[PDB]
């Protein structure tokens, strides 16, 4: 009665959302973008190599200076590199060897990391004594810390394997907000240019737009046939791309509340590990589990190029705030800068 | 008939038991003859001193005296048996400790006949009274993919509810009355009159009968206890004696594809609705189904430290190496096997990189290093999707012990990727995969040394992943020191 009427209300509101989306599905991005001149072939060259990691590199994140970058590795270490000079600005040994993510703060003073420890350890580079000291252990998540991005020196969002995200205040060490609603491990997240919104991708093969301010799920996007491993915003902040284990990437627009584009090819069979946009957003850089890192035209959806500079899975990748270079960490224990 | 019994006896003390317990049940008269023969052989041992042949006789007596439909008052078999087993008090432990507990049972059976079979049946059915209430439950934890279809059938049969409380109370009353009044009672008329009676009055009658049996068993004098019980039963109220077999106990069959014994607490929810007591968990077992002992591990300490199941029940686990004959033999074993066999559990003192300390137990084995890390990733799933072995520098002091108390010490500093401990007081077969040369391939020198006690110290900057008993899901890294030495829910063995 109450549960069957509420289930049929659920399954009616669902087709109301499907019809509200199909109504806006008048033309596809591939039609509108047919006319613009092709981007060509992205012949890329390996500019730098970052040696020093002893095992798989799991994550990395550029600083707002576009010169420093963190990288977490299976060897239990979190190294901060100066991309320009190849010198290791820091080689931080971690308390937990099972690190999976890292996040350079926009201020550059703080860095965050985490993993199966279910804790987001925040470190301060500018310490009173100049050491690499642990500022905070943001504990409370009931699953492995899957990803996190600094909002500021004192606030940080983290996703976890408890199927939830959470905003923390580093000062109090307490979950300011908790973003529940996902039905699978949250693999990735991405803060919008306006810090008031962020999207997150999970193993439920769906993405969700969250409001940092309030703490509610605003929109939910579907279409992936497998877990979403990585997610990030289109530079403008009204769209975002998701990489999935279905061997396809997808673009989602927030205002249209549906998928715009798919990036896939019959040759590509392995899942996607990472994604990033160019400063303009015209280029989507997707990391793969075939030692490659393919470059897609975000508008044409054609495979513009291929980055093959690793012997193992291209686990992680990023782009600088100025779009000047592409970093790619990999399981082969080496990161690589590209231009 | 007598020579048949003697041949079976001499061929069962070499499915030879079930045939004894199936030939005697035919005639009420076969239960005394067998007992007499048993005493003769028992007395021979008492005269001789052959230490190895007492416990099967002590189990055959207990088993038959509890199925014996009735003992004639003229026969003095119990007194002769008590005199025969009284002289074993001079034997070495445990024989005197099986005889003391047999003598107590022979006094319970001398004073209140049929008390030891009414206790068992009462309990097993769960039809106890409001004065001495108890219960027994049997859980058949079986793996559908490993067990045979024959065993699956037997299990299904056993589970099927055969009796009802009404029928069970009729059988209990009939056997309590018969045991006392022998042929001199009318079991056909008593059954016919009891059939028409209601369940509640039957329960009251049985509660009075059980209280009378217990009180008679409590009376000091044996001679007057029988007369008092007879008079009490007469107030509550020649033929042919009838064999009343043991009613099938309550059993439940659950599909166990798991290895952890967590399933049991899920069962305990329907126990909230199905109610010291006892639980007979009949584990069906294969070669690798090693991991059952590992699950035992948890259910030992875990419960000892977080009592949840033990709150009401006394657990008892039975190992089956994997009505029809298998059903009878199973029930008989479970019923008459009452002596456990505790296996050795090694103790480990661990000092963490933080500095905390807590003793633990590895029943099966102890792995460390590349093996531990590999198991760590085997337990990752999505992790292992997103996620050589650099050696771990460990100074290890191993001591070879002896009953003499002279421990021979030796020590070495090494740089080995992994180290696993494996079982032969006990011996602990140990493996040490050295990195003779670090590099994505490290030279591997498997070193098998026979250590019983070990002391491992690792650098605080070189945390080592540690697995206990191959539990891949809970590896322990961040340890800096590990000291290993060889340290209710029992498993059970018939002998």
């Amino acid at each position: 009665s109450e549960l069957d009427q509420l289930r049929q209300e659920a399954e009616q509101l669902k087709n109301q959302i499907r019809d509200a989306r199909k109504a806006c599905a008048d033309a596809t991005l591939s039609q509108i973008t047919n006319n613009i001149d092709p981007v060509g072939r992205i012949q890329m060259r390996t500019r730098r190599t970052l040696r020093g990691h002893l095992a798989k590199i799991y994550a990395m994140h550029w600083g707002t200076d576009s010169r420093l970058l963190v990288s977490a590795s299976q060897d239990g270490k979190l190294i901060i590199w100066d991309s320009y000079t190849t010198n290791k600005v820091h080689a931080i040994p971690l308390r937990s060897s099972w690190v999976m993510t890292c996040a350079y703060a926009p201020s550059g003073n703080y860095v965050a990391c985490g993993g199966l420890d279910n804790i987001c350890s925040i470190y301060n580079l500018k310490t009173r004594e100049g050491n690499v000291r642990v500022s905070r252990e943001l504990a409370g998540h009931t699953g492995y810390l899957s990803c996190c991005r600094f909002l500021d020196d004192n606030q940080i969002v983290t996703s976890s394997g408890d199927t939830t995200c959470a905003l923390w205040d580093i000062e109090t060490g307490q979950q300011t907000t908790t973003f529940t609603g996902h039905t699978g491990d949250v693999m990735s997240l991405s803060l919008a240019p306006d810090t008031r919104l962020f999207v997150s991708g999970a193993c439920d093969a769906s993405a969700k737009l969250w409001d940092v301010r309030e703490g509610m799920c605003r929109q939910t996007f579907t279409g992936h046939e497998s877990d979403i491993n990585a997610i990030c915003f289109f530079p403008n902040g009204n769209a975002f791309a998701t990489g999935s284990d279905d061997a396809t990437c997808r673009l989602f627009d927030l205002r249209a509340d549906q998928e715009l584009m798919t990036y896939s090819h019959d040759n590509i069979i392995c899942g996607i590990t990472s994604v990033s946009f160019s400063k303009s957003g015209r280029l989507l850089l997707a990391g793969y589990d075939d030692f490659n890192c393919n470059v897609w035209d975000a508008l044409k959806a054609d495979r513009a190029g291929v980055l093959a500079g690793h012997d193992n899975r291209v686990s992680c990748l990023g782009v600088t705030d100025d779009g000047m270079a592409v970093a790619t960490g990999s399981w082969d224990s080496f990161l690589k800068i590209w231009n | 008939t007598e020579d048949r019994i003697q041949h079976a006896l001499e061929r069962c003390l070499h499915l030879n038991c079930w045939s004894l317990q199936e030939l005697v049940s035919r005639d009420p008269g076969h239960f005394l003859i067998l007992l007499e023969q048993i005493l003769q052989k028992t007395r021979e041992v008492q005269e001789k001193g052959t230490y190895d042949l007492l416990a099967p006789l002590a189990l055959l007596f207990y088993s038959t005296v509890l199925c014996t439909p009735h003992f004639p008052p003229d026969s003095d078999l119990l007194l002769k048996a008590a005199r025969t087993y009284h002289r074993f008090l001079t034997w070495p432990v445990p024989y005197c400790s099986i005889c003391q507990e047999l003598l107590t049972f022979i006094d319970a059976e001398l004073k209140a006949p049929g008390i030891s079979y009414q206790r068992l049946v009462r309990a097993e059915q769960g039809l106890s009274t409001r004065s001495h209430r108890s219960s027994t439950v049997t859980v058949l934890l079986l793996n559908p993919v490993e067990v045979q279809a024959e065993f699956l059938d037997v299990a299904d049969k056993l589970s099927t509810p055969g009796p009802s409380p009404h029928s069970a109370y009729i059988t209990l009353l009939l056997h309590a009355f018969q045991a006392t009044f022998g042929a001199h009672c009318d079991l056909s008329g008593l059954h016919r009159r009891l059939q028409s009676k209601t369940l509640a009055e039957l329960e009251a009658i049985f509660t009075e009968t059980a209280e009378a049996q217990e009180l008679a068993s409590g009376i000091g004098d044996a001679a007057e206890a029988r007369q008092w019980l007879r008079t009490k039963l007469q107030a509550v109220g020649p033929g042919k004696l009838r064999t009343i077999p043991i009613p099938v106990a309550r059993c439940y069959t659950y599909s166990w594809n798991q290895d952890s014994f967590d399933i049991l607490q899920e069962i305990l929810l329907k126990e909230q609705e199905l109610l010291a007591s006892t639980l007979r968990v009949v584990v069906f077992g294969s070669d690798r189904i090693g991991k059952v002992a590992r699950a035992y591990s948890n259910l030992r300490r875990l419960e000892n430290n977080r009592p949840l199941l033990t709150r009401f029940f006394k657990l008892q686990f039975f190992y089956v190496p994997v009505l029809p004959i298998l059903a009878d033999m199973l029930l008989y074993y479970c019923r008459f096997a009452a002596r456990p066999v505790l296996l050795q559990v090694y103790q480990t003192e661990l000092t963490f990189i933080t500095g905390e300390k807590t003793t633990e137990i590895f029943i099966h084995s102890l792995e460390l290093g590349h093996s531990a890390a590999t198991r760590a990733i085997k337990a990752s799933g999505p992790g292992s999707k997103r996620l050589e072995a650099v050696p771990l520098t460990l100074q290890i002091i191993y001591s070879k012990g002896a009953i003499s108390g002279r421990s021979r010490w030796s020590n070495m500093e090494k740089l080995c990727t992994s180290v696993n401990l494996s079982k032969a007081t006990e011996a602990l077969t140990l493996n040490l995969t050295e990195v003779v040369k670090r590099q994505g391939f490290n030279q591997i020198s498997t070193s098998q040394i026979k250590v019983d006690k070990v002391q491992i110290i690792g650098s605080n900057s070189c945390p080592f992943a540690v697995c206990l008993d191959q539990d891949e899901r809970k590896i322990l890294q961040s340890v800096i020191r590990c000291e290993v030495s060889p340290c209710c829910l029992p498993i059970m063995t018939f002998s």
